[PDB]
């Protein structure tokens, strides 16, 4: 699961 | 490193990290319904989450953590953090909650929303408590950061222990910072420890409100009252509610 | 008014003297009905002792009967849990519900829905173990839970009610004084005292969280009709949706 | 609510 929160934490 | 910050430097960092106050999409052309009121509040909360993520990254010590651990802390604490911010903004508005500058609600205005009133009452009571204690902005930012680091720490092999120890060292620095602020403000040594405990004890009530608010949001989702954004759905799903 | 004049040492003595007894369970393979039976039969017997303990916590009987009910309704499961975590401190990986009922995670689960709560309780016991929590500190924290957990949901604005909240907060400050005095006696520096105070009070937020989860679990078990719950336990449970 | 109230009175 490509979690949105995980992605946002990198942007 | 966060561990080498002075108290004054810690406060400056937290203060500069503060997210913006966002406006609601409030539409005064039509009366509220349960669905429209929930839509406004969850749309607002969703936009705030993006800013919260960027705030957390600026909390000293948070980015030292693994991405998994950062996710875990934010998943655990996000509603507590939204609530403490709401209660802060509402301090100077007795009897009302300032969700946004263009969305200030009294307890009767959302009465159409099933299950709202218990939570509204608790949030109002917390804002009243902050007002009575004369909570300062420097203290508020310390407390909000404590919620971020503390709420999920207990639900975290060799690597795990160091992550935990790190969180605990940062929390200790924030304790030192709160005490320093109190001392600088003229509180006696006994008043310092009394106030520290009073402030930290409020965090128990914030946890309680968050747990109740999460169950409320879950009930709204499960009743198809409001469509939740993907991010909000994920934050909610992390709580594994029934 | 007697409560507010106690020394730190007298407060500890009073709290230690108030302590309830450690109760037993029933004297081969567990089922969901049988295990829930044992745990709820134990909780019910403990509640009777908890009431009598609460009456012995300095300041409690100064409050109206209405307010005593409210504090115990809010706090009872937190109080049961902190007692459980304390008894379990010296038994890594186990929960000592009673001396003849010690449960581990290695055991096959016999009750649905409780693994997360089990793991949170274990994590708390481990935190207490790591901090080397002392018995005198434990009794302070348990009394803080009784007085703190429900004070924010006294919403009454009459003069009598404000005086009642004032009194609870004056007693809480005395208990904070007592905890700091224990830490000073143990040789902690001022910085270490404030840090440990904060570490202990932050654990109460986790205990609140667990109580909230445990209350939902107990409710689900009631609805399943798996266990006959005592009349008192049902009313303590009913208080959390009333 | 009543049982708790009775027990708190009870001595
Ligand atoms: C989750 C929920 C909606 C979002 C709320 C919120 C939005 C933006 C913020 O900056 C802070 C918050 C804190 C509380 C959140 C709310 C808790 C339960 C909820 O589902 C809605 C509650 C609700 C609905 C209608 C009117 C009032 C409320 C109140 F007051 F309880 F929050
Ligand atoms: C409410 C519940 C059952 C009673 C439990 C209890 C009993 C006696 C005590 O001194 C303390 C406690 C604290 C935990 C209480 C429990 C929380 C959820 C519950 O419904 C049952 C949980 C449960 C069932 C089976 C095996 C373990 C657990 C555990 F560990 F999660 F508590």
């Amino acid at each position: 699961k490509h979690k949105i929160l995980h992605r946002l934490l990198q942007d | 490193l966060a561990l080498s910050l002075t108290a004054d430097q810690m406060v400056s960092a937290l203060l500069d990290a503060e997210p913006p106050i966002l406006y609601s999409e409030y539409d005064p052309t039509r009366p509220f319904s349960e669905a429209s009121m929930m839509g406004l509040l969850t749309n607002l909360a969703d936009r705030e989450l993006v800013h919260m993520i960027n705030w957390a990254k600026r909390v000293p010590g948070f980015v030292d953590l693994t991405l998994h651990d950062q996710v875990h802390l934010l998943e655990c604490a996000w509603l507590e953090i939204l609530m403490i911010g709401l209660v802060w903004r509402s301090m100077e508005h007795p009897g009302k909650l300032l969700f946004a500058p263009n969305l200030l609600l009294d307890r009767n205005q959302g009465k159409c929303v099933e299950g709202m009133v218990e939570i509204f009452d608790m949030l109002l009571a917390t804002s009243s408590r902050f007002r009575m204690m004369n909570l300062q902005g420097e203290e508020f930012v310390c407390l909000k950061s404590i919620i971020l680091l503390n709420s999920g720490v207990y639900t975290f092999t060799l690597k795990s222990l160091e992550e935990k120890d790190h969180i605990h060292r940062v929390l200790d620095k924030i304790t030192d910072t709160l005490i320093h602020l109190m001392a600088k403000a003229g509180l006696t040594l006994q008043q310092q420890h009394q106030r520290l405990a009073q402030l930290l004890l409020i965090l128990s009530h914030i946890r309680h409100m968050s747990n109740k608010g999460m169950e409320h949001l879950y009930s709204m989702k499960c009743k198809n009252v409001v469509p939740l954004s993907d991010l909000l759905l994920e934050m909610l799903d992390a709580h594994r509610l029934h």
